[PDB]
């Protein structure tokens, strides 16, 4: 009994970066059962600093959804070629990647 | 009591798969709970994923809301998230435009 997660990764907004802050938002939805692991990569290196992931909640689609946030400095963000949010669900992983504008 | 109203930032559509785009708002660094989020003053309800908040190490909360819309609606249909943080008597209506 399984449904794989849909994942959208948002980079920091221009407005947030101008305010000297940065947050990556990984929006996770449509999965079952309701447990996931979220791992973040800065280029290819694993990062846990500044990460907060919610406990999955049931949606009106009867499937689970969750969020993961990565907080970093604008300088950190701009120093990498990409960041990735990797969502592991029942042993398989859906990964999304974003890059500085 | 001590309160802090949120900083709201757009999660721009760019985030598009098979003719559907995901867009949203990030409600950052507020205290205490709760915040509420609507879209287009309650006109947009379908396919909305909102909350729960995360408690950051700073002791402040953040929350997001993301909606999946048709990609054809972008730049035509305005998308505004309506964020209310009653504890600080703050409301923010953030327009979310394509990047």
């Amino acid at each position: 009994p399984k449904a794989a997660p849909s994942v959208t990764l948002f980079p920091p907004s221009s407005e947030e970066l101008q305010a000297n802050k940065a947050t990556l938002v990984c929006a996770i939805s449509d999965f079952y059962p309701g447990a996931v692991t979220v791992a973040w990569k800065a280029d290819s290196s694993p990062v846990k600093a500044g990460v907060e992931t919610t406990t999955p909640s049931k949606q009106s689609n009867n499937k689970y959804a969750a969020w993961s946030y990565l907080s970093l400095t604008p300088e950190q963000w701009k120093s990498h070629r990409s960041y990735s949010c990797q969502v592991t669900h029942e042993g398989s992983t859906v990964e999304k990647t974003v890059a500085p504008t | 009591a001590s309160t802090k109203g949120p900083s709201v930032f757009p999660l721009a559509p760019s985030s598009t798969s098979g003719g559907t785009a995901a867009l949203g708002c990030l409600v950052k660094d507020y205290f205490p709970e709760p915040v509420t989020v609507s879209w287009n003053s309650g006109a947009l309800t379908s396919g909305v994923h909102t909350g729960p908040a995360v408690l950051q190490s700073s002791g402040l909360y953040s929350l997001s809301s993301v909606v999946t819309v048709p990609s054809s609606s972008l730049g035509t249909q305005t998308y505004i998230c309506n964020v209310n943080h009653k504890p600080s008597n703050t409301k923010v209506d953030k327009k979310v435009e394509p990047k």
